[PDB]
């Protein structure tokens, strides 16, 4: 399962905080876009507890759909 | 109210500081939070019947950011 956010994303320093929410979280495999503004999560997580681990950063985050 | 010191690691731009900035204080008994990228930490004046250097520390640390506690002052 591979679940699609948006997350405003400025600086490379918010990009490191997304990927440790989501380390915190565990059983994820992710990959984090810069530029796009973008994450995509592969986890058997609820979109939903993935979705909330995401705004933990303090940054708006949405839910696009999947890929997969 | 007293005041601690938090170090923080992983804050590189201003985005960043901000982001720490306007939640924590957003947080409630936070009187007063001022965070450096310099020597990359927050210090924190707070009520303490309502928020703990632990409450704190942890606050930040579930953004994101490793926190760890340096320095408690009071009276
Ligand atoms: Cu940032
Ligand atoms: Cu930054
Ligand atoms: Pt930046
Ligand atoms: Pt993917």
């Amino acid at each position: 399962p591979k679940h699609e956010f948006s997350v405003d994303m400025t600086c490379g320093g918010c990009a490191e905080a997304v990927s440790r929410v989501l380390n915190k979280l565990g059983g994820v495999k992710y990959d984090i876009d810069l530029p796009n503004k973008k994450v995509c999560i592969e986890s058997e997580h609820s979109m939903d507890t993935l979705l909330a681990t995401l705004k933990k950063t303090g940054k708006t985050v949405s839910y696009l759909g999947l890929e997969i | 109210v007293n005041s601690v010191t938090i170090s923080v690691e992983g804050m590189t731009c201003n985005s960043c500081v901000w982001t720490i900035e306007q939640q924590i204080g957003k947080v409630n008994g936070v009187h007063h939070i001022k965070v450096s990228l310099e020597e990359k930490n927050a210090t924190i004046i707070y009520d303490p019947k309502l928020q703990t250097p632990k409450t704190l520390q942890e606050a930040i640390d579930d953004m994101g950011f490793d926190a760890v506690i340096h320095n408690i002052e009071g009276r």
